[PDB]
């Protein structure tokens, strides 16, 4: 296949950034979007000129670190997957794919395609756990959890906090990510002793770190890799109600390091 | 000399008695200490999380975006415990005697019922962190049987278990950075080891945005780094995963207990071209309803479903026909690789055999094969493009988990005082054969229920503090770093960093790789120091040093692993015998299974460096066992 | 849906001494069938409130009693049996004098699985 | 001639000896395999759930209209256990020694 | 509980007129012998309950007989069967082997002649003889 790329290229958080075309003569549909990057990267190491520089590890769609805007969508054109997930066979010959990395005043830009998506990390700092310590826990039996509200929190839980929540939303809210992580613990018994603040507290850090509302739109559930639906959203929301009932206000923000 | 400082009496008090006699660190004096841990994949998370808890300061370093990017998100499979949850005849010493009897007797006994011993406090500490494990429709926790056991021993979330873990992990570790215990440092890349008046006293790292250079200094160091299976470039690990830390760490004066025994894959999806370096593995299980087979004609351009059952060359079948269709990983990988050496061409690069379900899905309700491999179906079809359904599914053996690295003692120190590895970085207690759903447990051991004993024994025997980063060396350290750097960046060749890392694991899959001997261990052997020179003469590293240069990491991590590599042929020419995944081929059962020499090679080789990477010195710790009799 | 071997400590969940008298009440049925003989419609509603009461009474009942009353309700409709309406021949010739509170519970259980949305699983076939 | 085939060594552990040193049966190699259990008792109902779950293709007989009408039904008596739940001096090896007095020495202790 | 059933059984308060008993005969502690993997002498055939003798020795204590039985099936039955099980290959054996005829030829015969006798006592006669 005959494919051309405009690959935004940014030298740093501050220098400007602008697309640039490059073009294969030769992709293989079998190729994964990451290794058509590779073979590009590899071209332009031999003719001297800078490799594109974008974020990945496991190549299976599970790390999270993946994370490229590939024709307007988040993850490229195909749902349900992530970046290192797509592979060249969604495309055509002589089709131009425009690669970017996410857009969000949460997740500044640090190189042609890599982000900063450590405003997770601190949304997560801020609640985003179980106040257990290590030896403290009791049998693994003792509390039973329903294999339907197991089954709800694993859906939840499964988030690899790629961003690309963020990245599809109108707003750059985390809305999905903070959601997800909500639900995954307010559906167990183990975190019903904060989730009312933890729900809090985490949409405070969301706000703190730049992120936007939610409109209710829809596509971070559309791009996520993971389908984490939009009942996520609605169980966060419900718990932020019910907090505000019981007058919980959110703790000191998690400033970063 | 090497001092396991293993516990006497009986092996089901040891731990106990070791935890009683160990030192303690006063809650009021912990936070005096400052614990270096490199690495936040479950057995670094844990740990971090644990000493944060613990009341230390702790620093943490990762090279990803975030501590939860690491490896052992990856991770399928469950994780194993001695629960009896199943009512099943399971228990910690049949944990442990499975993982004595999986590793081959390869391993020390202490460290491996130890942990079988703490796998169930595992279990119970992962459950109320809040991780979603199976539950049955009662409310209760759910087992299935791994491979390895004849038990249902193992817990498991849906398919992304180690997702679960490391996310509990991850949670309990952005806990502690909230409150102010640990400080966590991703993106940062640990270049070396700073050892001041023998004790491991801090590392140097590149931050891999900016390019710096930073010295730590700390009290006492954990490698939780992982493991080394990227030395071969095709393998099912992540893309970053690399041996530089426990290489550094060697270098300067860490033993490398076994670096030879490496574990791989048999069913993992090939790769479509040069380019690709990553093999995504799939469940064992894939094959207990599957046939491998490849064509007779090596030409054959026909679709694999249209070509006839006379027409197949159904090798595992016609070759050995005991233990059909289910031969053990090795040989049936063993086997792939001679087929696809031989020249066949089924795949793109010609890597690769059929496993066809097509009799499978005959015999059996699709409906229920469906039930039992749609996940992994539907990953194929994404991957490659083709449905499995009709047609066969193509897999290649690939390098998956090494059950060496760092010797470390009963108290996870190596040989350096202060330097504890952990994880899949130091050997331990795997063996020549790591079990199912044994790593994770091993990670999460070391992170929670060991590491914060060990180390509090060894914090308890020292004055806190009398390092800081302005000692000598320190210095010596970061200019030997500067220089490296530099001279990768200024080498300027005209072959890739990766062109370099595909030739030498080329190498050392085709040599030090499933099928071992003599004559290709030495040929490897010469051929190691020749890619190393090649490299250091003719490397291309675009960029510069203080920016985001990819290329540059990569070229570090290569140059450490052609040192590695060469230390990993000299451990496989040296032993002579087969153990696990370290098989010989001059030293195997006519049936082709492994054939161990437990009069001469009853023993972890722990390799010091001595400068020499041609000639490390080699140091056995002899292994007895008084539990499970060697058979 | 408790397996063997994977019970916690008999203690380990508080159950009211109240909630627990309730549910030996309900859980002191025989299975005779007279309640289906004596209503008037042959139901089995009886039966089967005694059944979910029981086990929708007690803590570890929790996790599948919403579920649990509509299969079992729509198994008492798939194996035939008629319909309650509230007559109570049913509790005047029970035996163990359960009463038709167990019913009252069985019907707020029903409703409250119909707001939750609980589809009934496939019916028991007989063998 | 009779084997009772009970465990050595000291009887706290035997037991666990035991379940150690006898064969297993792998999960999936289970449903190969035929029980029949006649009975439907607390020994026979508790047996064939057990080993349904388990994975095996059990075969469960009873004379009566319904597995419940078993005698065990008719038991009134609660039932013992070595749970010292009452701090009144029970142990396990309290039940034991129990048991092997009330019976009148005239069965096997391991037992 | 007892006085009322007492009431509802003779017709007797038990408050005002004295209660009436005898002894009945109402446990057997024998049984089939079984080791120590409640297995009998028959191998593959395994006994549990009361079927057993097993361990109530020449006088079961009360209370026992329930923890017995839920003692044989739930958690000790399933290993010593699994460990007969896994020392032998399943199946090979149908229910058209000549020893299954042989058994339903007996059992056939036995039904025959009970059914053909036609003497002039009942069952429960003799039955009540025997007791
Ligand atoms: C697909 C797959 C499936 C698996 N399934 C299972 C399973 O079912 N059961 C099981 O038991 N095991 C499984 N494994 C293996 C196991 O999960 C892991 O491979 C390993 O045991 C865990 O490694 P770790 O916790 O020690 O560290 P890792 O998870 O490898 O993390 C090492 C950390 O070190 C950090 N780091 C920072 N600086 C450096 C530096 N300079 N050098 C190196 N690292 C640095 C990295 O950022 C990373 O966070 C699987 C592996 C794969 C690939
Ligand atoms: C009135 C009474 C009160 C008791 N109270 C107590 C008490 O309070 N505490 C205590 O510990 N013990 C008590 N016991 C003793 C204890 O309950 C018995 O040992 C109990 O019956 C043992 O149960 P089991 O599973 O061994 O057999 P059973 O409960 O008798 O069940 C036998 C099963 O086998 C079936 N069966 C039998 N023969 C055949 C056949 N030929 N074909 C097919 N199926 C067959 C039957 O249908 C039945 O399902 C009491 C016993 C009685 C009689
Ligand atoms: S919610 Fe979905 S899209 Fe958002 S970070 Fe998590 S996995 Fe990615
Ligand atoms: S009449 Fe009473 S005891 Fe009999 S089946 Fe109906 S509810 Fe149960
Ligand atoms: S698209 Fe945006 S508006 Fe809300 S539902 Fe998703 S975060
Ligand atoms: S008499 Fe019949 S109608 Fe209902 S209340 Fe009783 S089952
Ligand atoms: S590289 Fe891990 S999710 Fe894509």
């Amino acid at each position: 296949m005959k494919i051309t790329l405009k690959i935004w290229r940014q030298k740093n958080r501050n220098t400007p950034g602008e697309f640039k075309t490059y073009v294969m003569d030769n992709v293989n549909p079998d190729m994964s979007f990451l290794e058509m990057l590779d073979v590009l990267n590899e071209d332009l190491m031999s003719r001297g000129e800078e490799p594109v520089a974008f974020d990945h590890d496991c190549r299976e769609g599970i790390c999270g670190m993946c994370s490229l805007m590939i024709n307007g969508v988040a993850h490229g054109p195909k749902n349900a997957i992530t970046t290192c997930q797509l592979h060249m066979r969604s495309f055509k010959d002589g089709d131009t794919i425009t690669v970017e990395p996410w857009r969000a005043s949460a997740f500044p830009i640090l190189k042609d395609l890599v982000v900063d998506r450590s405003a997770f990390d601190r949304i997560i700092q801020a609640g985003g756990y179980i106040s257990v310590s290590t030896g403290s826990a009791p049998d693994a039996n003792t509390i039973p959890v329903s294999k339907v509200a197991a089954d709800r929190a694993m859906d939840a839980a499964a988030c690899i906090g790629c961003g690309a929540c963020v990245a599809a939303c109108p707003n750059g809210s985390a809305m999905l990510f903070t959601a997800a992580k909500v639900t995954h613990l307010a559906l167990l018994p183990q975190g019903q002793p904060e989730r009312y603040q933890r729900v809090v507290n985490m949409v405070a850090q969301a706000d703190f770190e730049g992120f936007g509302n939610c409109t209710n739109i829809g596509e971070c559930a559309a791009v996520c890799p993971k389908e984490i639906s939009l009942e996520t959203i609605a169980q966060l929301n419900r718990d932020l109600v019910m907090a505000a009932l019981r007058g919980i206000e959110p703790n000191t923000p998690i400033v970063p390091a | 000399v090497l001092d396991s400082k293993v516990p006497t009496g009986p092996i089901e008090q040891r731990w106990d008695k070791h935890r009683f006699e160990m030192k303690l660190v006063n809650p009021a004096n912990r936070r005096k200490y400052t614990i270096i841990v490199v690495g936040s994949g479950l057995a670094g998370a844990s740990a971090a999380a644990t000493l944060g808890e613990a009341g230390y300061n702790v620093l943490c370093f990762c090279y990803q975006d975030s501590p939860r990017r690491a490896h052992s998100i990856a991770a399928q499979g469950g994780i194993n415990a001695a629960k009896n949850y199943r009512n099943d005849g399971d228990s910690i010493y049949r944990l442990f005697y499975d993982t004595v009897k999986g590793g081959d007797f390869r391993a020390r006994e202490s460290n491996v019922y130890r942990l079988a011993q703490v796998s169930v406090n595992i279990i119970d500490q992962c459950v109320a962190q809040g991780v979603p494990f199976a539950r049955e429709y009662g409310g209760l926790l759910d087992n299935r049987s791994f491979g390895g056991a004849q038990v249902a021993r193992t817990f498991y979330a849906r398919g992304q278990t180690g997702q679960q873990l490391l996310l509990g992990a991850y949670q309990a570790l952005s806990r502690q950075i909230a409150a102010g215990t640990v400080k966590m440092f991703p993106r940062t890349e640990m270049l070396d080891l700073v050892v001041v008046d023998g004790r491991a006293r801090g590392i140097i790292t590149r931050d891999m945005v900016t390019g710096k250079i930073t010295r730590y200094a700390a009290d006492a160091v954990v490698l939780a780094t992982g493991g080394y299976g990227n030395v071969f470039y095709l393998s099912t690990n992540a893309k970053g995963c690399n041996a530089t830390a426990i290489w550094r760490a060697h270098r300067r004066g860490a033993f490398f207990g076994n670096p030879c025994f490496t574990q791989i894959h048999p069913t993992c999806i090939p790769v479509s071209g040069e380019y690709q370096s990553k093999l995504t593995l799939m469940s064992e299980s894939l094959r207990n309803d599957g046939r491998i087979w490849v064509p007779k004609k090596k030409g054959d351009t026909r679709r694999p479903q249209d070509i006839p059952e006379s027409e197949r060359d159904y090798y595992l079948e016609e070759r050995y026909p005991s233990f059909g269709n289910l031969v053990p990983r090795d040989i049936a990988s063993r086997a792939a690789k001679q087929v696809c050496d031989e020249g066949r061409g089924v795949g793109p690069g010609g890597l690769g055999v059929y496993l066809d379900f097509a009799d499978a899905i005959k015999r059996l309700g699709r409906q229920k094969i469906a039930e039992r491999y749609g996940n992994l179906f539907d990953m194929y079809k994404q991957i490659t493009g083709e449905d499995p359904y009709e047609t066969p599914m193509r897999i290649y053996p690939a390098v998956h988990y090494t059950m060496g690295g760092l010797w470390v003692d009963y108290n996870l120190q190596s040989t350096i005082p202060g330097l504890f590895v952990i994880g899949e970085a130091n050997f331990s207690d795997h063996g020549a054969n790591r079990l199912g759903a044994s790593a994770l447990m091993q990670g999460l051991a070391d992170g929670y229920f060991i590491l914060p004993y060990t180390i509090a024994n060894f914090l308890a025997q020292v004055k806190p503090g009398g390092v800081s980063i302005d000692r000598p060396e320190f210095a010596e350290a970061e200019a030997e770093i500067n220089q490296r750097i530099q001279r990768l960046l200024s080498i300027r060749g005209k072959r890739t960093v990766d062109s370099f890392h595909r030739e030498l694991g080329k190498l050392m899959w085709d040599k030090c790789g499933m099928a071992r001997n003599a004559a290709g261990l030495r040929e490897a052997l010469q051929r190691i120091p020749e890619i190393r020179a090649e490299f250091w003469e003719n490397v291309n590293v675009p960029g510069e040093a203080n920016d985001l240069n990819q290329a540059l990491e990569k070229a570090g991590r290569v140059a450490d692993f052609l040192e590695l590599a060469e230390l990993m042929c000299l451990d496989a020419l040296h032993r002579e015998e087969s153990c696990g995944g370290h098989f010989r081929e001059e030293y195997q059962t006519p049936d082709g299974e492994a054939l161990r020499n437990d009069e001469q090679f009853s023993y972890v080789a722990a390799w010091e460096f001595t400068g020499d990477l041609a000639k490390p010195r080699l140091h056995k710790e002899p292994l007895v066992f008084e539990y499970v009799k060697p058979t």
